[PDB]
């Protein structure tokens, strides 16, 4: 009751599906800059911050 | 020295906490101070001294 030329439609919508996804999963999270994250970086420093101005 | 103190600048509660315990060193230079020409009773050193020896009261 499947006949082979329905086939690639459900090829079709299963590439749209996974297209999908990727277009979404091919993102990734880069390196956080925050510097209220890094900021006991430069507090555990070998000297005291030098505010200059 | 300077390596341990560049460490004490960078802890947040135990460079606050660890010195209220230094007074109690002076407490006792003075206390055995006081203490190492302290004046006594004489009656009262000869009925009860401090953890002497063969003391039947102790036990021994």
């Amino acid at each position: 009751d499947v006949p082979i030329e329905k086939i690639p439609e459900h090829a079709n919508v299963l590439l749209k599906k996974i297209d999908a996804c990727l277009e979404i999963l091919s993102k990734d999270i880069g390196e956080v800059t925050d510097a209220e994250a890094h900021e006991m970086y430069f507090e555990t420093s070998k000297f005291q911050i030098l505010h200059i101005y | 020295f300077y390596n341990l103190y560049n460490f004490v600048r960078i802890g947040r509660v135990s460079k606050y906490v660890c010195w209220l315990s230094l007074p109690l060193v002076f407490q006792r230079m003075w206390m055995k101070n006081r203490a190492t020409g302290m004046e006594y009773d004489i009656d009262l050193e000869n009925y009860a001294p401090f953890e002497a020896k063969k003391n039947p009261m102790h036990g021994h």
